[PDB]
């Protein structure tokens, strides 16, 4: 089936270049003209640069100069070449097949992360949370840059769970979960969060004792 | 005698630019072209429109294939097909460009795809009725193959009655050789 | 150039209603595009050419529209369409989405379960201490939460996070988190979150000491 598969994403500093790349597959990718478009976190869609089949590039104003859309038809890729990056160019980017003369973003993939930071990249400090049915929970404090990964039981336990979004703060995120059990499961049974945060390669299983 | 004008389809989704002038080259070969014979200006169009040559910049058969198959694609965003024609129609028909007084104005124009400014079209070819300007449109119906049917009916809408006499069908840009003949012949 | 604006910006529906979604061109266009997107996930083609479905949208959905007013409908809304709806166009350079129609679902009122959980030993020997309240599965979405420490109420060091509207029962959630030193936290004794909701007069009240 019709496939594409956004890969570069990561932090960067402010004024540092990054190279995006989308590996397309299930067409013939050299006879459609391709785009990028990001969404700023919290944001709306942007269309950003577009290539046409035949070679032919154009781009949105805050970008021409700096980003530039390329394509290699015999590896069936398409890049984004981005310099001076700005803070403001923080997004998920998503490789983007068009239709017509590309303004219809017919396949999306799922997207890469790019931050454009100096914030430090941080590990997360995790720390327990405990008090019919009881609730629990882990605060995920600290850490930098997204993702960050968090489970339960490692996974079996998906019911009841209410993992919310980062806040970002002072360059720091914070994240918390709680999970909902029966309180004849708790403590008799056991309940631990699983978090995983690899830009700093730093995994842990935090048990919830009472 | 006859001042010839192509109005060329070089948006994102024309591909490949070969096969189009591969086109023009099977097509304009066929033609005695001289200041006192049948002279032929070519018209790019896609975000905008841009001339390639004017009506009279060659007085030979030989140098317009030579300039022909030295125009390059010039992409764009959208297919902007009314204002390519009515450009043609007030820019490229003009004596300043070439256009000889009295002699008999034809526009051929090459499309894959509704236009985005069609809201306009229908004025526009009435202009061109307007200055007794003769037809010809061919369809391009890759990208289609979505039904073919709207735009079969726009494309057709843009060819001068009767439309069985001026109007062709392609199935992709490949297919567009084995019109030269028939296209010609009944321009004749 | 072509702006999109989008309206309402956002609505709320109980299943079954047929709803409309419109899209306004600062300047017309003879086709607008749709796109669904659900929280922490790529735009999925949903219509295209004005009224053509993409495949796999099912058939509630339909579009319409001519000039500067194009809309978007669902028949029969069903608690699977809730998501944030983009109109886009392709007339205009550079090519724009609108700013989105995020829909909701409505839902019997129901009170958020409040759980308060006092700052890990494990945060403590760090110099921090973090103080969460959890505020699980309530409907409508609207709601306020007060700390209090030692009966004067506080709010200097306090982030808030609520997640998008649940996929599995509509309710909404929502976290709190109250960050202090060691010290300050040390330096009083009773500390109470206050969840303010419109299925009781007075709040829900949760808290301990030490
Ligand atoms: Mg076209």
């Amino acid at each position: 089936e019709v496939q594409l598969v956004e890969s570069g994403g990561g932090l960067v500093q402010p004024g540092g270049s990054l190279r995006l790349s989308c590996a397309a597959s299930g067409f013939t990718f050299s006879r459609y003209t391709m785009s990028w478009v990001r969404q700023a976190p919290g944001k709306g869609l942007e269309w950003v640069a577009v290539i046409s089949g035949g070679g032919h590039t154009y781009y949105l104003d805050s970008v021409e100069g700096r980003f530039t859309i390329s394509r290699d038809n015999s590896k069936n890729t398409l890049y984004l070449q981005m310099n001076s990056l700005r803070a403001e160019d923080t997004a998920v980017y998503y490789c983007t097949r068009g239709f017509g003369d590309g303004g219809y973003f017919d396949v999306w993939g799922q997207g890469t992360l790019v931050t454009v930071s100096s914030a430090k990249t941080t590990p997360p400090s995790v720390y327990p949370l405990a008090p019919s049915m009881v609730t629990l929970g882990c605060l995920v404090k600290g850490y930098f840059p997204e993702p960050v990964t968090v489970t339960w039981n490692s996974g079996s336990l998906s019911s009841g769970v209410h993992t919310f979004p980062a806040v970002l703060q002072s360059d720091l995120y914070t994240l918390s979960s709680s999970v909902t059990v029966p309180s004849s499961t708790w403590p008799s049974e056991t309940v631990t969060c699983n978090v995983a945060h690899p830009a700093s390669s730093t995994k842990v299983d935090k048990k919830i004792v009472p | 005698q006859l001042d010839i004008v192509i109005v060329l389809d070089g948006s994102n989704s024309i591909y490949p630019w070969e096969s189009v002038i591969a086109f023009l080259n099977d097509l304009l070969k066929r033609m005695d072209i001289g200041p006192k014979q049948t002279q032929v200006g070519i018209v790019q169009y896609g975000e905008n429109v841009t001339h390639e040559f004017n009506l009279n910049k060659y007085s030979s058969t030989e140098e317009v294939l030579v300039a022909a198959n030295k125009i390059v694609q010039r992409g764009g965003r959208q297919t902007m097909t009314a204002l390519g024609i009515d450009t043609a129609r007030k820019e490229a028909f003009t004596e300043a460009r070439g256009a000889r007084r009295g002699v008999k104005k034809v526009m051929v124009i090459v499309t894959d795809g509704e236009s985005h400014d069609n809201y306009r079209l229908k004025q526009v070819i009435q202009d061109c009725e307007d200055e007794n300007i003769q037809r010809f449109s061919i369809a391009i119906l890759g990208h289609y193959n979505l039904s073919t049917e709207k735009f079969v009916e726009e494309i057709k809408s843009i060819a001068s009655e009767p439309t069985e006499k001026h109007f062709f069908n392609v199935s992709d840009e490949l297919a567009l050789v084995t019109i030269v003949k028939a296209l010609g012949e009944r321009i004749f | 150039q072509i702006q999109l604006t989008q309206s309402p910006s956002s609505l709320s529906a109980s299943v079954g209603d047929r709803v409309t979604i419109t899209c306004s061109a600062s300047s017309q266009v003879n086709h607008m595009f749709w796109y669904q997107q659900k929280p922490g996930k790529a735009p999925k083609p949903w219509i295209y050419l004005t009224s053509y479905l993409a495949s796999g949208v099912p058939s509630r959905f339909s579009g319409s529209g001519s000039g500067t007013d194009y809309t978007l409908t669902i028949s029969s809304l069903q608690p699977e369409d809730f998501a944030t709806y983009y109109c886009q166009q392709w007339s205009g350079n550079p090519w724009t989405f609108g700013q989105g129609t995020k829909v909701e679902i409505k839902r019997a009122d129901a009170a958020p379960t409040v759980s308060i959980f006092p700052p890990s030993s494990e945060q403590l020997t760090s110099g921090g201490a973090s103080v969460v309240c959890f505020l699980n599965n309530f409907y409508p979405k609207d709601i306020n939460v007060k700390w209090k420490i030692d009966g004067s109420e506080r709010q200097n060091g306090v982030l808030n996070s609520w997640t998008d509207q649940d996929s599995k029962d509509s309710t909404y959630s929502m976290s709190s988190t109250l960050t202090l030193t060691k010290d300050e936290y040390e330096r009083h004794n009773s500390y109470t979150c206050e969840a303010t909701h419109k299925t009781s007069t007075s709040p829900i009240v949760k808290s301990f000491n030490r």
